[PDB]
């Protein structure tokens, strides 16, 4: 009993304990912080670091004995704060948030002493923590031994973890306020103050904007010197006149050396900023990316505040033609209902008709509202007038990707679509009103049901997720990278998964960071493009797109030869860092976490139609041309792929047995031309030769029942 | 208008005229407990019912009967307030009249002796307070109503998961209130099985066997017969044409000379009509057709006696031949239509192993008590008592009514016990639905879900006590002798009172009052919980149960429910709903007389609502109850659509009736998403009362209803005139009209000053009225916590600007200006209670003295000689609250057990109480507390006596003036010198002795009343065994708002206060006024709560008007201007039900009303009949503000103007109970746990964070091996490791010494202690 069982030993003993030198409190914004630091309350810092304080106080001789150190700390004299400041300089602390889904739930920061009782958390990392400032609390641990300190500063520090371990993309991308400010900064206007004056550089652009002699966005000719490291790491200045806004120049001040000007020249939304950070990281490296992100934050916050963006009742414009659309759809539903009461259409058919017409009306009103609101600013230049992408504050919040999607804009200004009853069936009459207007009892009630069901779904989904991820991390824990290279030639031939219409996911992303199983040749033999196993970094991937490699055999972990673990080469590079995997990292647990944590937001075919102009190619088929002049398909596993101009398989379809074909092999098919035909709910059996049908073991009455019609040759002979 | 209403009128929007006024909100609880007590003659619901149910108690054939007459509720010994103070339960003694009768023994029974017991005391029953709560140990408890499945019969489907091949298997469940359950279910093979309450499923027919029915009787009762006559040869069948519905023809159906249906063609409608009009009864049929049928009865050979075919046996040619030769002319076969009418009872009979009644009873007995040999009479008695014993099996009046209604029987009133006809009809309906001529019921229908309130549950528990005690009295009366004992040694009250107090105290539905907000109280009392006894447990219950059924309309709130794991299982009750006579749910509706919408209201339950077409409240009626539109929007079967004018039977009473009180308080609900409305209400119930609550600028009008109906306000009982006003009591002189003639006196309302609420908040009442103001019955004299002049003021309304300000409001976080903390408007008072208990140990009692060993006189300085802190002394964490010494034996001193202030809490000692039930010694503090209460009692009694005495003296002067006027000498000599004076001997002298003796009687009543009060004050307040005395100390602490605290709005917007900025930095408009709150815009578009924006606009309009009137008033132009301005404001358009005007008094009340509205005129937008945008625009224009509601602002720090003007205006915000100072927590090293040496868990004790398995995995994903190493050994569990690490840190070096954990070495020794060789290898 002492050994076995939960209460006894192992199952409880070494499973989940309370530790010391730890605290917990509420988190707060603190924008002024550096990316690698965190605001820590004085009183918590003193309480945590108490023994350090005593040690340092005794070392400095300020206290004869330890009890005197306690008395001096409980009085809290200036010396105590000076010693605390001195000990804190480089000592890092660990921050943790209750549901640590992935390894970015725990990170180390350098603390900065502040007043107050709230922990100040750097904004950019909130996305990593899934942290929200609505009463969420955070825990703070102190690493004691020296090795723990070194480990925290090297492996776990915030600046060292910029790429997600799950996929390679950056995690610290600006979220909502920053992107809004930057969006405001880069957008241009047809006519403003300081139109068309020529500036010698960004510095006088700032002179002009800050003195109020020119608008923050106004089209202008500026001389700029961009740098390019085209040579073997040398920077060459190219200096020319570009046509841009003042704001884009002001932003250009921060941008590090290596980047092309083009990067900032556009509207600069969420995606644009993300890809900017991506390029900055891939080209320059870590430290410039960090500093550039910090600069982006500061400038975005500042100019968002200077913008003064707000939300008034008049900012959401009800489309003028809504009422007409509603009256028309109501008249149509009334006509279809009356034509139902006469009994020419079933109830289900009427249901379908009403639901479809209401959906169409919803789409119409949504599109009309989006047209009205989006580009409505018809402002005038010197003479005639012009029109441009509006400055409606809600529209900027939508388009920038800071908050909200088109759906919520619709939900504000359009009709809020159809609803689902408990069982999933859709109510016949929709909710025609919107939140700008007022709902009535029924429509509200319905939306209440909707929200209740949604929330309960999210709850159960979270429970199920937790359970699934626990099993995953349990099973795969022991796998570790033990060897550098097993030296096998085996590998998997990886292709881009082209499901039907087009290339849902390209090769380049699919192969990036995998070592090759063997050298791949150009479309012409003895033209080696990649030596034996090489790590495929961006440059090799780019090289592959200019050529036309379609499928690449790459070493996979499953085929790895190593005993009791895997070898570095079979795995590949992908990490929060960029380089090939290091011997010793436990990839099982990172893999299990990366697959588990994101799992909390998861809830006819008659004719083929070629989408893009290309040659048709049939794979794994053996046809027999008949008299009608058709390439008769006699194989059930027949495929029809599409080779493009430069030798690449764009579209792929599976053609079943018995589908009428039109074009064979070689023929170029025009855009959207019908190449095949077959009955959807019918697979015909096709005869290859002619003549009379002879019955063999086809006896009448025992296994078949002759139910035959008259001369015209109708029958119901049934081979069951 | 009322006087408090005339004080400050609230501008009310809203178009439809309120026909029904909001009922008393706490009706449920009070009415239920009233029904519980409810002395009534005819045994209806009520304790009376329980008594008559259990009595008469007859001896075990001893002929000594016990009869019940009536009961009486004793008068409570302790009033409510004193009961809270003294820590006892507020209750009434229950007394019952019984008679013991002894009849002739060994003789025809005749009343020999009858003895009447002298009003036996049968225990204490807690009483309910005026507000509808219960005081159980000096803590206010609430008994939440419980929703549960009503007794009766239900036919469920339980499909989908049945063997995954379709096969929808139906089932009928019979559930009684008291008694075992009955269940009928099917099987894949359509055989219908019975399963006693919760056992295995047996063939149903066994029960039919127990009911004494033979197989032939059953097949008669169930199956439709088919007749085969043999006339002169070969098998002619009597046929009912209509039976053929849907049947392929098996033979050639010839009739009357002509073949009609060819053999093989299914009978078509043409053939059916032909045969029907031809009137064909009998047709000869080939023997092959009958060669397959089944026989109904057990046909014996009547001649010889030998049996041939048994009941329900398949027919074969040989049996047909034997029957035909035996001479059987009339054959009864079964009709087995494989499509519609199946052989279900037949097949069950085949699988049924039991044959006789006795074998069925044996199998039944072997099911309940498997393994012990069943004896016949045991089974007989068991089965009899199972379903037909009045005592054990009772459904209800409600159960029986529902039972009869489900099976469509006209009779409503039945017998409690389950009769046989019930079961047979139930089985008939089950097989009927199994054929498909019926629908299954849905459990979620409110017509199937009944509400059990307090009185019903208390009655059940009391009945349980009664059945126990009846068994007890039964045995004692049986064994013991009959005539010696009297009927009070025999009956024990202890277990009954024990059961009642366990239920009231230690029950799931009986919980502490959530007491920080008036809204919290009112919503807690009107709650419906589906958990508790006979309640669903949370984890198994499915998602389908927690959905909102269309039946909930107007009965339960769709939006108010905790968002935690038990969402949907709480469902706060709607505003207007009531309970039926039977405990169902009903809602009001206005009757519709074909054209006119009349004004009589009828309450409809769920089922009645289901049938009719109900019109919506927001339907336009013009002056005579007619709908303006020809086709109006209604709901009939839970689905809305358009119906004609002359079809609607009823109409909704008002728009508010859908939502609870909490949701009804939110303005502009119509513009908030349901999720954010839900969260808004749930949070709004957590707001803490501030120092001076003021009012919402944008309300809904319900604030006064909530404030009045909650018991937090002090409300006048008899109207009169306020005679004396103090900040502790309000004394009012009653008006002569309402003044009772004999022994009336005046009315005195004692107020309550700062006391501790359940949540540690302050509960203080302030007087509203002033000296000499007239008050009427039902006005609000004194304001409770967080209410002003009758209105609910949960929080405060401040000037917000929507903008991002250098990312300090980045996410939902909030920026706040230093003026709010300077002006102290968000500072709350909290109140902790501490208790020091001095018990009696066996080594000797501990002492409370102030003589405490080896403590410095600093600690004593704040203690009096008795050892209790002085009221008003400032204490800090660690200070000694009171001095106590534990005695030591085998010395008493040298150690201190004195209570100390908890660490890190510092406040002022506002109050101290001392409870010594023994009364040994008494103590100083008891003397002071007794004198404070006593002096008050004396003052009150003295006041009453002096008023009555003044009256008596006035009458004595009026008699003395008659019979010789004496006014010069009299008035200047003292008044007490008028009794000793004399008058001429007449009737007047008789009146003087009369008045002197009445004066004496008033004195004697005064003295005895005083003695009584002093006896009540002095007595020991009964404490638990072993405890000498207890001292409670209340600390009060003023907590100011600081960064990290949580603030919220009414619409679901939340935030943490991130920074306090200086006044100068905050944005300011041209006029120079800085904003108060800076709110993030990005919370609007994705969280589609637009109600806050309209609230901000309307609040700016209202505050603009208030500012304009304050400016115009400070210059004091003239009354005329004020009246004109206020009238033009109050009118504001049309369609409003306000109707105010200047009819009110001309000068004083207008000046007072202007003074109160100068801070901003309060608006009232009802929930769905609210204020449209145009009205807000108009009101903003009237104030001379931008019509768009946004203004240009200058940045107060830098001074440059902001482009694109921003929205500013006043919004009503609340500070929620999530206060940062409670959440923040840290530990370096501290106390560890006893058994497993891990650090304590908690906040009171230091306590560490829980490093869970998920965090281990997170760290493992990194290469962090050393962190885990310290985390597992050095940080928590290794004693030597922790001390070594402490010493190393103290030495100023930061290393560590590795090795195997000692716990691991212990593991080695423990495994090695077995016969297992486990070795530590080496290389
Ligand atoms: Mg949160
Ligand atoms: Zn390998």
């Amino acid at each position: 009993d002492m050994i076995k069982g939960k209460q006894g030993r192992f199952r409880q003993n070494l499973l989940g304990k309370r530790v010391d030198y730890s605290g917990r409190s509420v988190i707060t914004v603190g924008p002024y912080l550096r990316l690698h630091q965190c605001g820590l309350p004085k009183k918590m810092a003193l309480e945590l670091f108490k023994p350090f304080i005593y040690g340092k106080l005794e070392l400095r001789g300020l206290a004869t004995t330890i009890k005197a150190a306690k008395k001096m700390v409980e009085r809290e004299e200036a010396v105590v704060w000076d010693i605390l400041d001195e000990v804190i300089r480089e000592h890092p602390v660990l921050l943790n948030r209750a549901p640590t889904l992935h390894r970015l739930g725990i990170q180390a920061f350098e603390p900065v002493l502040i007043e107050g009782k709230a922990i100040q958390l750097h904004p950019l990392v909130c996305a990593a923590y899934n942290a929200d400032f609505d009463g969420d609390q955070m825990a703070v641990h102190v690493p004691l031994t020296l090795e723990a300190q070194l480990e925290a500063r090297a492996l776990m520090m915030s600046t060292n973890n910029i790429l997600s371990p799950a996929n390679g993309e950056p995690i610290i991308v600006p979220s909502q306020d920053v992107v809004l400010g930057l969006y405001y900064m880069t957008r241009d206007c047809v006519n403003a103050k300081g139109e068309g004056m020529v500036l010698t550089g960004p510095k006088e652009a700032e002179r002009l904007y800050r003195s109020g002699l020119a608008s923050l966005h106004a089209r202008v000719k500026v001389r700029i010197t961009e740098y390019e490291k085209d040579a073997n790491g040398e920077l060459v200045a190219k200096t020319s006149l570009k046509d841009t806004t003042v704001g884009r120049a002001i932003l250009w001040m921060i941008v590090p050396k290596g980047l092309p000007y083009s990067i900032v020249n556009q509207a600069l939304g969420k995606k644009a900023i993300s890809k900017m950070l991506n390029t900055c990281y891939r080209i320059l490296g870590l430290k410039p990316t960090v500093i550039f992100a910090d600069q982006i934050m500061y400038t975005g916050f500042a100019y968002a505040a200077r913008s003064g963006a707000s939300v008034g009742i008049d900012d959401m414009v009800i489309p003028e033609k809504k009422h007409e659309i509603i009256s028309e759809a109501e008249a149509e539903v009334a006509e279809i209902q009356e034509q139902f009461q006469s009994g020419l259409v079933t109830a289900g058919e009427r249901y379908n008709k009403v639901i479809d017409i209401w959906a169409a009306a919803n789409d119409r009103v949504s599109k009309a509202m989006m047209d009205n609101l989006q580009t409505e600013t018809v402002i005038n230049r010197d003479g005639q007038e012009e029109k441009q992408v509006s400055f409606n504050s809600i529209y900027m919040m939508a388009d920038s990707g800071a908050r909200g999607s088109a759906a919520q804009i619709r939900q504000l200004a359009g009709m809020r679509g159809l609803m689902a009853k408990p069982d999933g069936s859709i109510i016949e009459t929709p909710i025609t009103a919107n939140f700008r207007e007022g709902l009535n009892v029924l429509q509200y009630f319905i939306s209440t049901h909707g929200a209740r069901k949604g929330l309960a779904d999210t709850a159960l989904k979270t429970a199920n997720s937790g359970y699934l991820t626990r099993r995953l991390v349990d099973v795969a824990q022991d796998l570790v990278v033990t060897e550098d290279d097993c030296g096998t030639h085996e590998g998997i031939m990886m292709t881009p998964v082209i499901e039907g219409g087009d290339v849902k996911e390209p090769l380049r992303d699919r192969v990036l960071g995998r070592v090759t199983a063997e050298d791949v040749l150009k479309p012409g033999t003895a033209d080696i493009l990649v030596p034996r196993n090489t790590l495929l970094h961006e440059q090799w991937c780019d090289l592959l797109e200019e050529n036309s490699v379609d499928a690449v055999k790459v070493r996979s972990v499953v085929s790895c030869d190593t005993d009791f673990g895997v070898c570095a080469h079979c795995y590949g590079r992908d990490l929060a860092r960029g380089h090939i995997i290091n011997k010793g990292e436990a990839i099982g647990v990172i893999a299990a976490q990366s697959i588990g944590e994101p799992g909390t937001q998861l809830t006819a075919e008659s004719s083929i139609q070629v989408k893009n102009k290309g040659s048709i190619k049939l794979s794994n088929v053996k046809s027999v041309v008949n008299s009608s002049g058709k390439l008769v398909i006699t194989s059930r596993n027949t495929e029809l792929k599409l080779i493009d101009e430069f030798g690449r398989t764009k579209e792929s379809y599976k053609v079943p047995y018995g589908a009428v074909l039109a074009k064979g092999d070689g023929e170029q098919v025009a855009g959207g031309e019908t190449v095949a035909n077959w009955d959807p709910h019918t697979m015909p059996v096709i005869t290859e030769v002619s003549g009379f049908v002879r019955f063999t073991d086809m006896i009448d009455g025992q296994t078949i029942t002759r139910q035959t019609d008259e001369l015209t040759g109708l029958s119901s002979l049934v081979v069951l | 208008y009322s006087y408090t209403e005339k004080k400050r009128i609230r501008k009310d929007f809203g178009k439809r005229p309120q026909v029904l006024d909001v009922p008393y909100l706490l009706s449920i609880q009070l009415d239920s407990f009233q029904k519980f007590i409810e002395q009534d003659p005819e045994g209806q619901y009520g304790l009376e019912a329980a008594f008559r149910s259990v009595f008469p108690i007859q001896s075990y054939s001893g002929n000594s009967e016990l009869q019940y007459v009536s009961y009486r509720l004793g008068e409570p010994v302790f009033d409510v307030q004193e009961c809270q103070i003294r820590g006892v339960t507020y209750s009434a003694p229950l007394r019952v009249k019984l008679r013991l009768v002894i009849y002739e023994r060994e003789a025809p029974e005749g009343t020999v002796k009858d003895i009447k017991e002298q009003e036996v005391y049968m225990g204490e029953i807690p009483l309910m307070t005026d507000n509808g709560t219960f005081v159980i140990n000096g803590t206010e408890r609430v008994i939440v109503s419980q929703l549960h499945r009503s007794p009766g019969v239900f036919f469920d489907s339980d499909k989908g998961k049945t063997h995954s091949s379709g096969k929808v298997l139906y089932n009928a469940r019979i559930i009684p209130y008291r008694g075992s359950w009955l269940d009928f279910e099917f099987d894949p093979k359509d055989n219908l099985f019975v399963r006693i309450d919760r056992r295995r499923k047996l063939p149903a027919t066994i029960i039919l066997r127990a009911l004494n029915y033979t197989t032939e009787q059953i097949l008669d009762l169930f199956f439709e017969k088919v007749i085969f006559e043999i006339r002169d040869n070969k098998l002619q069948m009597e046929l009912v044409p209509e039976r053929l519905r849907g049947e392929t023809a098996s033979f050639d159906i010839e009739a009357n000379g002509k073949v009609y249906v060819e053999k093989g063609r299914r009978i078509t409608a043409r053939h059916i009509r032909q045969l029907e009009k031809d009137d064909v009864k009998l047709i000869e049929v080939p023997v092959e057709y009958i060669a397959g049928k089944v026989v109904a009865k057990d046909y014996i050979d009547e001649s010889t006696g030998e049996l041939i075919c048994a009941a329900n046996m398949e027919l074969s040619l040989d049996l047909l031949a034997k029957l035909s030769q035996s001479g059987h002319k009339r054959i009864e076969t079964l009709f087995t239509n494989d499509l519609d009418h199946g052989p279900y009872i037949s097949e069950t009979l085949r699988v049924d192993p039991t044959n006789d009644r006795l074998s069925a009873l044996v199998e039944i007995y072997r099911m309940m008590r498997p393994g012990e040999p069943p004896t016949r009479e045991a089974a007989e008695s068991l089965f009899e008592n199972l379903f037909f014993s009045e005592d054990r099996y009772d459904l209800s009046a409600v159960g029986r009514m529902k039972f009869n209604r489900s099976l469509l029987r006209e009779e409503i009133e039945g017998s409690g016990i389950l009769s046989k006809d019930d079961i047979i009809d139930v089985m008939k309906k089950l097989i009927d639905i199994r054929n498909g001529k019926g629908e299954v019921d849905d459990i979620d229908h409110l017509g199937n879900r009944r509400i059990r309130s307090v009185g019903e549950m208390a009655e059940n528990q009391f009945r349980v006590g009664l059945v126990r005690v009846e068994r007890a009295v039964k045995e004692r009366l049986s064994l013991g002798d009959l005539d010696t004992l009297m009927p009070q040694d025999m009956i024990n009250a202890k277990p009954i009172s024990a059961a009642v107090k366990e239920f009231f105290g230690s029950s799931q539905l009986s919980q502490f009052m959530d007491q920080n907000n008036p809204l919290s109280e009112i919503t807690h009392k009107r709650r419906i919980s589906a958990l508790g006894p006979g309640g669903l447990t949370r984890e198994r219950a499915g998602f389908e149960v927690r959905d909102v059924h269309p039946t909930h309309y107007g009965r339960v709130c769709p939006i108010e429910t905790p968002e935690g794991p038990n969402i949907g299982l709480i469902n706060s009750l709607s505003v207007y709903a009531q309970t039926n006579e039977y405990g169902f749910l009903e809602t009001p509706y206005r009757k519709v007389t074909d054209g006119v919408v009349t004004d009589e209201i009828h309450y409809l339950s769920a089922i009645e609502e289901g049938n009719y077409v109900i019109a919506q409240a927001n339907s336009n009626l013009d002056e005579e109850g007619h709908f303006v539109e020809d086709l109006v929007t209604c709901r009939s079967k839970g689905e809305s659509s358009l119906f004609s004018r002359d079809q609607v039977d009823y109409m909704d009473v008002s728009t508010q009736q859908v939502v609870s009180v909490g949701a009804s308080l939110i303005p502009f609900l119509e513009h908030d998403d349901a999720n954010r409305a839900l969260m808004g209400a749930n949070m709004q119930r957590q707001a803490v009362p501030t120092l001076r609550a003021d009012k919402p600028l944008v309300g809904t009008g319900m604030e006064r209803a909530v404030a009045v109906d909650s018991g937090v306000t002090a409300v006048a009982k008899r109207g009169g005139v306020v005679q004396y006003v103090d900040a502790s009591r309000i004394v009012i002189k009653v008006n002569e009209d309402e003044m009772y003639p004999g022994e009336a006196g005046i009315d005195i309302y004692n107020l309550t000053k700062y006391t501790r609420s359940n949540q540690n908040t302050c509960i203080n009442q302030m007087p509203c009225v002033s000296l000499g103001e007239p008050v009427e019955r039902g006005d609000v004299l004194a304001d409770g916590p967080s209410t002003d002049l009758g209105e609910l003021a949960l929080g405060q309304n401040m000037r917000v600007a929507f903008m991002p300000w250098n990312g300090y409001n980045f996410e939902d976080s909030i920026l706040v200006s230093e003026r709010v903390v300077q002006e102290d408007r968000f500072t709350t008072i909290h109140i902790q209670e501490l208790a020091c208990v001095s018990r009696d140990t066996k080594l000797g009692p501990e002492e409370i003295t102030a003589d405490i060993p080896n403590v410095g006189e600093a600690a004593l300085s704040k203690l009096d000689e008795s050892g209790i802190v002085y009221i008003g002394a400032e204490v800090t964490g660690g200070d000694i609250l009171v001095g106590k010494v534990t005695p030591k034996g085998e010395a008493s001193d040298v150690k201190d057990s004195s209570l100390r202030v908890p660490n890190g809490v510092s406040g002022t000692v506002i109050d101290v109480q001392v409870f010594t039930r023994d009364g040994v010694e008494k103590d100083k503090r008891a003397l002071e507390i007794e004198e404070m209460q006593l002096k008050q009692a004396k003052k009150d009694l003295s006041e009453e006596l002096q008023i009555l005495e003044a009256g008596l003296f006035s009458r004595i002067r009026a008699v003395l003036v008659a019979g010789g006027v004496e006014a010069e000498k009299l008035d200047k000599l003292p008044r007490d010198r008028w009794l000793e004076l004399g008058l001429t001997d007449e009737e007047k002298q008789n009146q003087l002795e009369q008045l002197a003796e009445q004066y004496d009687e008033l004195k004697h009543e005064f003295e005895k009343k005083l003695e009584a009060k002093r006896r009540k004050i002095t007595q020991g307040d009964d404490l638990a065994p072993g405890v000498l005395k207890i001292v409670k100390v209340y600390l009060a602490v003023k907590r100011r708002i600081q960064p990290g605290d949580k603030m919220a709005g009414r619409h679901g917007n939340k935030g943490v206060i991130s920074k306090i900025n200086p006044i100068e930095d905050m944005p300011y408009d041209e006029n120079g006024t800085p904003v108060d709150i800076v709110l993030n815009p990005l919370g609007v578009p994705s969280r589609m709560n637009i109600g806050q924006i309209l609230e901000t606009h309307l609040g700016m309009a209202a505050k603009g008007i208030g500012d304009k009137i304050n400016a115009m008033l400070k210059q004091q132009q003239e009354v005329a201007k004020l009246r004109e301005f206020i009238q033009r404001a109050y009118d504001l358009g049309a369609d409003v039900r306000q109707k105010v005007d200047l009819s009110t008094f001309s000068d004083e009340e207008v000046m007072r009303l202007a003074e109160n509205l100068r801070k901003g005129m309060p608006i009232a937008t009802p929930v769905f009949d609210g204020a449209k945008e145009a009205e807000i625009k108009e009101l903003l224009k009237l104030g001379d503000l931008p019509t768009s509601g946004q203004i240009r602002l200058y940045d107060g720090r830098t001074g440059e103007q902001f482009e694109r003007p921003v929205t500013v205006g006043y919004m009503y915000m609340l500070k929620l109970n999530h206060l940062v100072d409670d959440k923040m927590h840290a530990r370096s090293t501290g106390s560890y746990s006893l058994v497993t040496q891990q650090p304590l868990g908690g906040k009171a004790q230091f306590g560490g964070q829980r490093f869970g398995e998920m965090e281990v995995w997170a760290l493992e994903a990194y290469g962090a091996a050393y962190t885990l190493q310290e985390m597992l050994t050095v940080k928590s569990d290794d004693v030597n490791g922790r001390t070594k690490m402490y010493k190393n840190i103290v030495d100023g070096n930061h290393q560590m010494e590795p090795g195997m954990p000692e716990s691991f070495n212990v593991l080695l020794k423990e495994i090695r202690s077995l016969g297992i060789n486990i070795e530590l290898e080496d290389e």
